[PDB]
Order: structure tokens, then C-alpha cells, then sequence
């Protein structure tokens, strides 16, 4: 049961246009950039995409702007780039703002087969539209429906050849939650350790989850905004 | 202007809490309170925000909500989005500190959209004004056109209805209670009068 | 009953992420130590190992059924709401569970007999929904002679029409549309035999 | 620091009437002292939220000699036997893991959810039902609780938690849903001692902290190999 992969298309050759991608990452900490350079340089497109940002103009899901891959994207900020409001503006792009919590939740239910569940985020505002309501224990809360995809590309620290992942600071993110909620998950590391190195009351992520490892030489890891002191 | 804000806003951090601070003027308020015993929340997978890094430090897996490279305090933790948001919505966290745009008299907040105009999203924002035991939005209390930003109704879209427990700007300081706001305070050097001339919001006088 | 066992060995895979309910499924782990095979612990196991030495054992440490156990390498710890996500949310592959009574339409009952044995459900409920593909590994009657294979259950359900194949001391049954179909006999076992032996009505398949 | 060296520094507010949710997974995982000092204190007509009921001589097995809990909430009772046909026990049988889901929404803020589990037993009845995408699912109610009591291997000062093995089980889920989570422990070290990415359970749930001396940690069934 070996999931390693040294060539990402033994991963991703089945994605194909109008395809649903869960991608990991904040900012752009925590993304995949070795399966997001794949589906750039092979030419996907009319993607689903669902993520917490767009990345930025030149990196991250930002790149697959440039070749109008990605139709519509299920996000709960942007705001970095140029490019994106553009297309966002033209109408180019069909996008879906969701609050950062219930996009988190949508994907934990969609991993965990919890269809729908009740939420106070959104009451009250344009979220909350065309959206069941209902009043428990004297509060307002609208119904949310959970995602799922058919890829998960998500980024994590270490994996062993099982596929148990750890990830590393805030680099973890989204990336737990686009892996359970995916049909198939390619997880891209920096090490890959043999069964029985990572402690199994240290993993974050249980193998199970995980379909294909996939190690990077190179993560650039850039950086929007870099703060010092002294 | 901000800083009579900022510090006025300091005041309610209290030893113990849990707090969130959201991005723009509420960041600036943990300058304020350098030695304290604080745990800063960042919605990103993060208890226990800490100081920026000394150079070379840097980490670019370790950010604030901001993208900011940060580094952690001792008996911090990470975790996932869902399990920050559960944390949030779950109603664990004492305090969010918010920026707005509006404010109306009924407590309800606009901070995400200018349509047609600012679209970026509401990151967690929705989220935040829910689940905090208490939530402080601070603002300036006019805008550039020296129009009024606390108002009856608000004619931007809302962030959350009804959510705002207190109102701290550069004249006041403002609570909520039965959909209906209370002036508390006034800032130093600002008088009665210029409170109600520079708000549009029916509000009553508990000085 | 050791054809029972070796025969749902058989349904085993490489690859496979199983999770053997307590009772006679749980023999069905020695049937296949040749195989790379995950075993999934509802307690928060993944990676289910053998049966400690004398000594060895850790109180932190067992299965659904409380037993000592041991962990294999690359084994995983979580929390019960982790693992009935794991097991809501479709990734095992397959479960096998123990039963008094299966139906013709799939239902099974396997956790309560009224005024009698009362325990509970324990995560048969949810195992029944959320595998991939549902095994139920069972005598074909009972001490008294009474078949547990019946037009409907007595019992209370542990789920409807969720059983995919039930395997007896007698035969295999799988489950297609509210149909359920004889597919084979066990080792000197005979239809008429099995005929006489089951109240549920069946298509045979052999 | 949330350390405390009594346990009624804790649990002192804790009253007749009062819900509480109890970790552990038969006897794997249980909070032995708070148990205790609960069988001591008396406290009566309890409603109780944990997988099992332990076993006749130990863990809340315990509680039921003076028949201290009222109603109880569990998804299995199996390894024990005194343990209800009289009536002086109401309980209310939960699939397991909608025991464990319902804890975890009660502490996630959300009320309700639902479940493809317990469609078409007696689980479902008195319940909503509904479909999506040509299944049946029914809704499912948060649970919440005045005291969480619940075992971990290790906290910081901070109440940062890591648990061990299968010892883990509902614990966090208890500590989350709970106004008021008290945790024992093996082993307390300083703050920072814990990894940030190895805690198990951020201390911002955790109100108090206690070491036990000794946990007899029982185990039901022994089973060796050869």
C-alpha cells in the first residue's frame, strides 16, 4: 500500500474541465504549489474551485487566472488581487462569498457525512438569502449544506508512506478539511518518513484521507507581508 | 484621532480573556497592553499570538490573519479552520474587537461590503460577531465627507444584526441593550453637543 | 463457524480501512494476517495491532470490545467525533458485524431484545450507514432451532435495508433492490437444506 | 495557571439537578477523582452525558450504589450488568456517534445537524426526518453540560492537554460542551514544555487542572497473544 508518487500526473491525469478542486491554504500559507503549477501548465479549465482566498496576483490559485481556468470559487476573501476583481467585475468569474467558519464547517461535514447543519453566521445579512431559517432555544440560525469535491490538493509538513500527515504552525489551515471532503486527496510534503516514524499521538491527519504523496524539492513558501522587530 | 480610539479600546482588554482582534484599527489595540496576560486568538489555526520575529526569525508557515509573519507565546497551539471557528462560533472567546464602516442604533454592524465599490469578502467576520461573549466594534466617528458612521439604519450591507455590545470612537464610547444605545461616555475634550450633532442614531443619555 | 469466518476472510482486500464489529467478526482478523490490511477502531484507533504478551498491556490502550490490544506502525490516534466522521463520512471500506436477526429487505437487527438483553447500540448505527460495503457474519439459526433469517425482523432494527451480504454457517445471501438472492452454498450444504433453514424468501444464484 | 491542589477548588458549585459530561471509553480514559469526589459528596439526581456507564464497582458505575443519577444519556451499557427495568434510571440510548456529534456541536456553537444514523429504528421516531440527494436523514440535537470531567495524560499551566492512545476517546468532546471543564491528569510541566503542534486540546476549554496521584486505570478484558 505504498501512495508515493515522484510524478504529480499519476495523481492528477483524471481532472479534467468543469471538475470540483478543495485546495488548502491561507494566504499563501499552507498551498500546494506543485499540483497548482500542474493544473496551470496543463490547461484546465471551467474548475470549481473552493478555497479560503484566490492566493495573489503572480502565486497560488492566482496563476490560474491568467488562462481564465476557474469559472466559478467558493471563498471568503480575496481582496489581493487585481487580476481576480477584473474578471470578478466583467463577470468572467461567478463568485460565491462565504463566511471563513461555515466554509470551514461545509467541508468538515462534507468529509464527515453530515449533509447539512444550523449555523447563526449569516443571519441577518445577504448570506442568509434563499436559505432555510429556524429559531432554536430562542436564536436565529439558517440551515448550510456541506462540500465536497473531487480533488483535494492540499499542502502539509511531513508524511509517512502510509499517508498519516502532520503539518507545521499555520501552515495547516484548510488543508485537513479539503483532504476528508475530497473524493481523491493529493497531499504534497517536504519529508516523507517510513511507517512507524511519526508517532500516533502526533499525527494530524490520519492516512486514510490521503490517496497520493507527492514530495516537493522546492516550496517558495513567499511571503505577502514580512514582519520584523527591533 | 484613532489613538484616543485605541486606547480607550485597550481599557476593556482584562488579565485572563481570550481575545480576537480583527484586522485594521482593533490589531493596533495589543501595542497597548505589552505586558498583560492576553491570549490573542488568530482565526487562521492559532492560540497565543506573540510578538513580530526578530530578522531571520521569519517563518512564513507562521502568519496572522493579516499574512503577517509572527512568532508564538510559550503554551500556544495550532489547529485547524474548523476547530478555530468552533472555537469562535462555540462562544469560547471573552472579546472581538471589530473595525466598521456603520453602525446603527440597533446594534447592527456593516464591515464588509461598499457595493459596487469594496469587494473582498467577509473572512471572519460573520463569525466573530456571533460567537464572541462580548463584541467591541471602534471606528472613526465620521467619514472622509464628515458624514456620520453611527446612524438609524445602515445603508451598507450587514455584517451581523443586532451584534454590537459596545461603540468606542473618537467622541464616544456607546452600549447596546434591548436594541437600543446608550451614550456612556464621552472622550476627552468632546462635548455633549458634538455627539449629537455628529450622530444620526437615536440614542439615550447615560452619562 | 470456522466457515463462517474463513469465508468473509475472503471479502477482504489489500488496501483495504475495515472495521470488524465485536463477536465473531473479530476472528476474522487471524483469517487474514497475510494481507495489507487496515483495522479502524471506533473508540479513535486507526491501525488496530495483535493482542499484547502478558505484560505488555496498556490500560490506554483496546478495542470497541475492550480488550488489551497493540497498535501496527504508522497507527493513528483521534477522538470519537473524529472517528464517526471517519465512519459517517464514507472512508471505511468495509464493515462486518455480528447479528441475532437479517431480513429479506437487508435490515438487521443486532442490539436489543426487548425485556431481555437491553445493552445498546454502541456504533452499529453508524457503522451500518457510513461502510462502504456492509458484511454481516451469523449462525443461520439459533440454539432452539429458530431461524434468524427472516421475511422481516422481530427485533428492533439496527438499520434498514443496509446489509449488502450476510454470510451463515449455511450459505451467502447478497442484497439488490429489497431482493435478496442465494449466491452460494457453504462446503456440504444443501439449497434444500438451506431452503428449509431460512424463512426470508430469496432468489437463488449459484 | 489553572492548577489546582483540590479538587473542590473545581467542582465546589456543582449541584443536585446539575448535567454533567464524563469522558472515557468503557473504563479507558475516565476521570477517577471527580467521580469520586462526586460519590463522596452525594450529589443527587444527576443528568449524565458519557459512552457507557463504566462497569458495577467502578467508574460511574460508582454513582448508580446510591443512585445519584436520574437520567443518563449513552450509547452503550453493555459491559455492565447491575445496571433501569426499575424505572428509578431514565436512559436515553444514542447512537455513538451521534453522542459523540452532538457534543462536539454543542461545543461548535451549532444547534442542530443531521444524521444518516439511527433512519428506521426506534432512534428515529419522535424526531425530524429528512431528505438530501435521495437519502433520509434525521436531525440531531446539540448537547451541552454545567461540568465537564474528563481524563488527559498531560496539560501545561495553560491547560494545553494531550491525551494517550485510546484514552482519548469523548474526553475533548466533554471538556468543548461544558461550561465548566475540569481535567485530571498524570503529569503537569511549565508552559512551553508542550509543542504548540502536538496539543491535543487548546487550554482555552480547560478551566481546571488536577494531578492525580494514582489512577487505578482497570481494564475490563485482558487478552494476550502466544
Amino acid at each position: 500500500m505504498n501512495k508515493v508518487i515522484t510524478d504529480l500526473d499519476k495523481a492528477l491525469s483524471a481532472l479534467k474541465d468543469g471538475d470540483t478542486i478543495l485546495v488548502g491554504g491561507f494566504g499563501l500559507c499552507g498551498i500546494p504549489e506543485y499540483a497548482i503549477d500542474y493544473i496551470y501548465k496543463k490547461g484546465i479549465k471551467d474548475l470549481i474551485v473552493v478555497s479560503n482566498n484566490c492566493g495573489v496576483d503572480d502565486f497560488g490559485l492566482g496563476i490560474l487566472l491568467e488562462k481564465k481556468q476557474i469559472k466559478k470559487i467558493i471563498a471568503s476573501y480575496v481582496g489581493e488581487n487585481k487580476i481576480f476583481e477584473s474578471q470578478m467585475l466583467n463577470g468572467e468569474i461567478e463568485v460565491v462569498l462565504t463566511p471563513q467558519g461555515t466554509l470551514a464547517e461545509n467541508l468538515h461535514a462534507g468529509g464527515a457525512g453530515i449533509p447539512a447543519y444550523y449555523t447563526p453566521t449569516g443571519v441577518g445579512t445577504l448570506i442568509a438569502q434563499g436559505k432555510e431559517s429556524r429559531e432554536f432555544n430562542g436564536k436565529e440560525y439558517i440551515l448550510e449544506r456541506a462540500i465536497t469535491g473531487d480533488y483535494g490538493l492540499i499542502k502539509a509538513y511531513k508524511s509517512d508512506t502510509l499517508g498519516n500527515l502532520v503539518f507545521r504552525k499555520t501552515a495547516r489551515n484548510f488543508n485537513p478539511l479539503c483532504a476528508m471532503a475530497a473524493k481523491i486527496c493529493v497531499a504534497e510534503v517536504e519529508e516523507i518518513v517510513p511507517a512507524g516514524e511519526l508517532d500516533p499521538d502526533e499525527i494530524h491527519l490520519p492516512g486514510i484521507y490521503v490517496q497520493h504523496i507527492y514530495k516537493g524539492e522546492k516550496f517558495e513558501k513567499r511571503i505577502e507581508k514580512i514582519t520584523t522587530r527591533s | 484621532m484613532r489613538e484616543a480610539i485605541i486606547k480607550r479600546a485597550a481599557k476593556e482588554l482584562k488579565e485572563g480573556m481570550y481575545v480576537n482582534l480583527g484586522i485594521g484599527l482593533p490589531t493596533l489595540v495589543a501595542n497597548e497592553v505589552s505586558g498583560m496576560n492576553i491570549v490573542f486568538q488568530s482565526e487562521n489555526g492559532l492560540l497565543g499570538i506573540g510578538a513580530y520575529p526578530l530578522e531571520g526569525s521569519v517563518d512564513a508557515d507562521l502568519i496572522n490573519a493579516g499574512k503577517e509573519t509572527i512568532t508564538v507565546v510559550p503554551g500556544a497551539s495550532f489547529f485547524n479552520s474548523a476547530d478555530s471557528f468552533a472555537m469562535i462560533r462555540g462562544g469560547h472567546i471573552d472579546l472581538a474587537i471589530l473595525g466598521g464602516m456603520e453602525v446603527s442604533q440597533n446594534g447592527d454592524l456593516a464591515n464588509w461590503m461598499i457595493p459596487k465599490k469594496l469587494i473582498k469578502g467577509m473572512g471572519g467576520a460573520m463569525d466573530l460577531v456571533h460567537g464572541a461573549k462580548k463584541v467591541i466594534v471602534i471606528m472613526e466617528h465620521c467619514n472622509k465627507y464628515g458624514e456620520s458612521k453611527v446612524k438609524k439604519e445602515c445603508s451598507l450591507p450587514l455584517t451581523g444584526k443586532g451584534v454590537v455590545h459596545q461603540l468606542i470612537t473618537d467622541l464616544a464610547v456607546f452600549e447596546f441593550s434591548n436594541n437600543a444605545m446608550k451614550l456612556v461616555e464621552l472622550q476627552e475634550g468632546v462635548s455633549l453637543d458634538q455627539v449629537k450633532e455628529k450622530t444620526e442614531a437615536e440614542f439615550e443619555v447615560r452619562l
